[PDB]
DNA sequence: GATCATATTGTCCAGACAGT
DNA sequence: ACTGTCTGGACTGGTCGGCGCTATGATC
């Protein structure tokens, strides 16, 4: 059968294990000869694997691409210290007797630590603290309790140098260098019983194994060799490092065999130690990194695992995948929110493997007969034996007549297929959702507009990735869990995320506003466009010139369910006295007459009774993101499919309404009368006079300092407050003369796009430009620009733009606005990286937490983090405004349903 | 003197009995080492006079559930 | 007793995998559909034979 | 958004989740009992009792004198 | 004129550590 | 027991494409 990995046990490889697992001994530094054949005994020996296609492995007998590679070994002439175990070696040497070999602890202390180790074993932090305490206790001891032999302090010098402070005959203290052979001999005397006290395992990690005597050379598959376009081989950095190691080891062995003096032996030993240390880690502190001939700092085994481009993050936690596509996205309101537009070229390339069954034999046979060049067709066919056959014109008929039950047909992407649609960066779980394939002739992806806010995607050149699941389990998981309609409500705040946007909101406002009426032709056309299942028109609301007319509220009410009742205040409510009468009428009777409601109907108060929009207008509070009460109620009380249908119908209806009525903005939308401009100029002049008076008072010393601040900050705060008040007054003056008939004002007030402040800047004035919360000061001595006098603290000299976008900015005001915009762009480009790093840290901290079947949240070890998730066991996605149950809404809905 | 439990941020702390601790362990099917830990030098522990090895029942003021029960095991510093 | 989304997805995936390599459909299905569609139809008809083991 | 003197935002949440031993610009919220929370004079004297005042802030200027050493 | 060995050894935050 | 100092580390994801660079000195 098949087996899976249950657990992984780590340790230090013994020299005997390295020798036994080795397939060959490497002694020749050279890799390839002049003819290009591998050299026997070299680093590219065929016993370690094969890279070239024509080569055959002497250990496996297989060809390139399927030989896994085999490890070698190098017999070092002298032992060397592993740089990754240097601190542990120093700690163990400090914590152990030099000649006796036992740990410098009493028997009672050893027993006490042995019993304490069993109690604290689950938490690795407790074990680390116990190890540190044992090391600290054993370090201060200068006499071994087991034998009474005197001890000397051991000094550790980076990277792998150990100094022993021995005492001379006259009492002088001199440093004695401990060679790796002496260190290994000292480590060999430690018994197995003291190893748990030192944090080592008797059978897995012996202390003497931390001093390397046999170096395992990696297989050639781990360090592949390529050839360039000019025929010159490009060896890996590990290959060059191993070449240097082999050369130095051979030179050291030859010098040892030649009886060289000890001075040469120490130099060669140090060179070999440096080479081994750089091979293990080329970024070790205090070590000059190994450099290539061209000057390139080589990357080694340590660099291949850590970092963004390491083995873990770059190849294990994340990697490139097959059956994926990426292209520019384009809007498509005609498709549903559950659908994605797939190009025909993309569909004809990406394939889904479908097994031949009894109920789909004819379809797959037709797909095979069509071939790869005829849509809908197939590209590959897999027999039950498991081999893959490519489909072409010559053999498409032979395969088609040979098709049977159990075959696999890699047909092209068809309508209704489930694929993954993703936009980067993936900040939340809504960044990847499963859509339905819709095949289109052009070369762009198509995404429905309400699905843009979950992706945070616009259409100014955005590109998105498409993934096609290949297994039945993955397809089922995508279809059940990751469908678009299943994630309308955002789990972050428990509100709508897949909601209407600017044009939908504007069209809804245009349709549902007071005085909006449509002819029979317009109503029928918008009903056909929206796909609503309406066969007969309702009774006309009024007649004009002998022609029937339908109110927009009547057309909008066809979308709502017949048993839906809700009332609230939208963003268009500017006269609360009109909403108060409606609220009192609703409260008094709880079933108000529809004629009575329409008599005192107000656009700012939306009231839906039994699915009929009796009052109010559609805005961002209707079905907008994070504010749509109607959409949120529809999701919670009618399911996700009904909500998806409602969204698909209402988006098309509002799009038709806004398209044929005519929505536009012009240069006269920001126009203001002369009296408004005069008032704005008067406000600006008054603010400038106030700033000048404050400056004069500060110069005369009459300014009262604020608590906790000196005169300069007090004056700056007063000036900024005055300028902000002036900007607010100018904005109010501009808002006074901009009525509801303005399309830009409609867009700002309905929440479709933009703000009132955006219209204020173009109409009245820009205001004060500031960076880092302070007025502009960077420039010359005492002045931002030379055009102003030195020492001028006035508003105009510090970044107060009196002009507006329509009036035209002065060059100084242009420079100030450029400073502000640069500050904003820099702030965004700096904040993004910190936010991403914090998100990665949080993800890695809370990756393993999940809710068990009993409602508890536990770590993989088993420690209970929460006895109930959220202390109430309620999903934030299904929570009503952060609460457990919306009691008032339930009571009101039940009472209305039973009394209606 | 100012009691440590009069603060709004400090929830009620109560030392569980032996039978109560055994019932709590049996209910969640966990060992004594799978519970959250509280240091013996904690002000609540020294106010209650508890010793390492006991389980403290904490009556949290839940913003969502009103009142929530949390359990912590006293451990040495 | 109600199925969770994860349990339903796992059941549908297992049934689709079974249908792909044998396991004839227990209900009538339209021709030309995928095994995933057949598993979804079986779940809609309430005819699935796969149960869920829960801790106790 | 990046950047009295409370410095909230992304740096604040970063400091919170990183369990910083000393947060940047610490702020202490101090409440008063029934004898001091009603009138401004009692609050002012409580604040001046809490606030730490040293000699360098009280001094107007610093001048080293050599005649008296 | 062809080949062959050899080719060198950037601020900030947090934990550990001499100094008083 | 505090306090300033030395050392280690990580520096948001994806995508697009381009542009170089991967021997040399001394015999026989
Ligand atoms: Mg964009
Ligand atoms: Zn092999
Ligand atoms: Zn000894």
């Amino acid at each position: 059968m098949k087996k899976v990995i249950g657990s992984i046990e780590f340790g230090i490889l013994s020299p005997q294990e390295i020798r036994k697992m080795s397939a060959a001994e490497i002694t020749v530094p050279d890799t390839y000869d002049d003819d290009g054949y591998p050299i026997e005994g070299g680093l590219m020996d065929k016993r370690l694997g094969v890279i070239d296609p024509g080569l055959r492995c002497e250990t496996c007998g297989a060809r390139a691409g399927e030989c896994p590679g085999h490890f070698g070994h190098i017999e070092l002439a002298r032992p060397v210290i592993h740089v990754g175990f240097a601190k542990t070696i120093h700690r163990v040497l400090e914590s152990t007797c030099r000649e006796c070999g036992r740990i410098k602890l009493t028997d009672e202390e050893i027993e006490e630590y042995m019993q304490k180790f069993e109690v604290m074993g689950d938490r690795k932090g407790a074990v680390d603290k116990l190890i540190k305490e044992i090391h600290k206790k054993a370090k201060e001891r200068m006499v071994c309790p087991h034998c009474g032999a005197p001890q000397f302090p051991i000094k550790f010098e980076r990277p792998t140098i150990y100094w022993e402070l021995r005492k001379d005959e006259e009492g002088n203290e001199y440093k004695h260098r401990m060679m790796p052979s002496e260190v290994r001999d000292r480590l060999e005397k430690i018994p197995d019983k003291d190893l748990p006290l030192l944090g080592l395992h008797p059978e897995k990690s012996r202390p003497e194994w931390m001093v390397l005597t046999v170096l395992p050379v990696p297989p050639v598959t781990m360090r592949p060799s390529i050839t360039l376009e000019s025929g010159i081989r490009a060896e890996d950095d590990l290959t060059h490092k191993l070449v240097d190691i082999i050369r130095i080891n051979n030179r050291l062995k030859s010098n040892i065999e030649a009886g060289a003096p000890q001075l040469i032996i120490e130099d060669l030993w140090d060179l070999l130690q440096y080479h081994v240390t750089t091979y293990i880690n080329n970024e070790t502190s205090g070590v000059p990194p190994a450099k290539h001939k061209s000057g390139r700092p080589l990357k080694t085994l340590a660099q291949r695992l850590k970092g963004k481009e390491g083995r873990f993050r770059g190849n294990l936690s994340g990697k490139r995948v097959n059956f994926s596509a990426r292209t520019v996205i384009s809007p498509d309101p005609m498709i549903s929110i559950n659908e994605v537009g797939v190009p025909l070229a993309v569909a004809m390339e990406l394939t889904v493997p479908e097994k031949v069954t009894e109920f789909n034999y004819e379809k797959l046979k037709q797909r095979v007969l069509n071939g790869p060049e005829k849509y809908p067709g197939a590209n590959y066919v897999i027999d039950p034996e498991g081999r893959r056959i490519r489909l072409m014109e010559s053999n498409r008929e032979l395969i088609a007549e040979k098709l049977d039950i159990g075959w696999t047909v890699e047909r092209h992407l068809e309508d209704g297929d489930v694929v993954l649609f993703n936009r980067q960066p993936s900040l939340h779980r809504m960044s990847i959702m499963a859509h339905r394939v819709r095949v289109m002739p052009y070369r762009t992806f198509r995404l429905n507009l309400p699905v843009c806010p979950p992706y945070n995607a616009d259409f100014d050149g955005d590109e998105m990735n498409l993934h096609v699941p290949q297994t039945e389990e993955a397809q089922a998981e995508a279809k059940i869990l990751m469908e678009v309609q299943n994630h309308i409500i955002s789990p972050r705040y428990g509100g709508p995320l897949i909601a209407g946007i600017q044009d939908h909101i504007s069209g809804g406002y245009l349709l549902t506003r007071e005085g909006a009426y449509f002819t029979r032709y317009e109503v029928e056309q918008m009903l056909m466009f929206a796909g609503m299942d309406v066969n007969e028109l309702p009774e006309p609301d009024k007649y004009e010139n002998g022609e029937p007319l339908w109110s927009g509220k009547t057309i909008f009410s066809l979308l709502l369910p017949d048993d839906l009742t809700i009332w609230y205040r939208n963003k268009l409510c500017d006269e609360p006295e009109r909403c108060e009468a409606l609220e009192k009428l609703i409260e008094e009777k709880l079933i108000p007459d529809p004629e009575e409601v329409r008599k005192l109907a107000y656009d700012g108060f939306v009231y839906i009774q039994n699915g009929k929009l009796l009052s109010g207008a559609v805005d961002k509070k209707a079905y907008g993101r994070e504010d749509g009460k109607l959409l949120d109620i529809i999701v919670r009380e009618y399911g996700v499919e009904r909500a998806r249908q409602f969204l698909d119908q209402v988006t098309k209806l509002t799009i038709w309404v806004i398209t044929h009525k005519g929505f536009t903005t012009a240069i006269d939308d920001e126009d203001l009368p002369q009296e408004a401009i005069d008032r704005i100029h008067e406000i600006i002049r008054e603010a400038e006079e106030k700033v000048q008076r404050l400056i004069e008072a500060y110069k005369r010393g009459e300014l009262e300092p604020l608590p906790g601040k000196t005169l300069e900050e007090t004056l700056e705060s007063k000036i900024m407050a005055v300028l902000a008040e002036a900007r607010d007054n100018a904005g109010k003056v501009a808002e006074r003369y901009l009525g509801m008939n303005n399309h830009a004002v409609i867009m700002a007030k309905t929440g479709a796009r933009g703000k009132i402040l955006n219209i204020t800047q173009m109409a009245a004035m820009l205001g004060q430009q500031s960076i880092r919360g302070k007025r502009l000061y960077r420039g010359y001595r005492g002045r931002v620009l030379t055009h102003f006098k030195p020492g001028d603290l006035g508003a105009r000299a510090r970044g107060f733009v009196t002009n507006s976008y329509k009036s035209g900015l002065t060059p100084q005001e242009y420079f100030f606005h450029a400073m502000g915009g640069r500050e904003g762009l820099v702030d965004t480009a700096v904040r993004t990286a910190q936010s991403g790093y914090m998100q990665r840290r949080l993800i890695n901290a809370l990756q393993d937490l999940k809710v068990d079947y009993d409602g508890t949240v536990r770590d993989p070890t088993g420690i209970i983090v929460q006895f109930k998730y959220g202390e109430d066991g309620v999903d934030p996605m299904k929570s009503w405004q952060g609460k457990t149950v919306d009691v008032d809404r339930v009571i009101v809905r039940t009472l209305l349903k039973m009394r209606g | 003197e100012f009691n440590i439990f009069d603060h709004v941020l400090v929830p009620e702390h109560r030392i569980l009995s032996e039978e109560e601790k055994e019932e709590l362990l049996k209910k969640y099917r966990i060992r004594i080492s799978q519970l959250p830990q509280i240091k013996a030098s904690d002000p609540a522990v020294v106010a209650l006079g508890a010793k390492p090895g006991d389980v403290i029942e904490i009556k949290r003021k839940s913003p969502t559930a009103g009142y929530y029960y949390y359990y912590r095991l006293v451990v040495e510093d | 007793f109600r199925y969770t989304r994860f349990e339903k997805a796992r059941i549908i995936g297992a049934r689709a995998l079974q249908i792909a390599m044998g396991a004839p459909v227990l209900i009538d299905v339209p021709e030309g559909i995928t095994p995933l569609q057949a598993a979804l139809l079986e779940f809609e008809k309430g005819v699935i034979p796969i149960t869920v083991i829960r801790p106790s | 958004t990046l950047n009295i003197n409370v410095t909230l935002g992304l740096p604040r949440i970063i400091e919170i989740v990183d369990a910083r031993k000393n947060p940047s610009t610490p702020i202490m919220t101090v409440y008063l009992d029934e004898e001091h929370r009603y009138d401004r004079d009692k609050a002012l004297e409580v604040a001046r009792r809490i606030e730490g005042t040293t000699l360098e802030n009280l001094a107007r200027e610093e001048t080293i004198d050599i005649l008296n050493m």
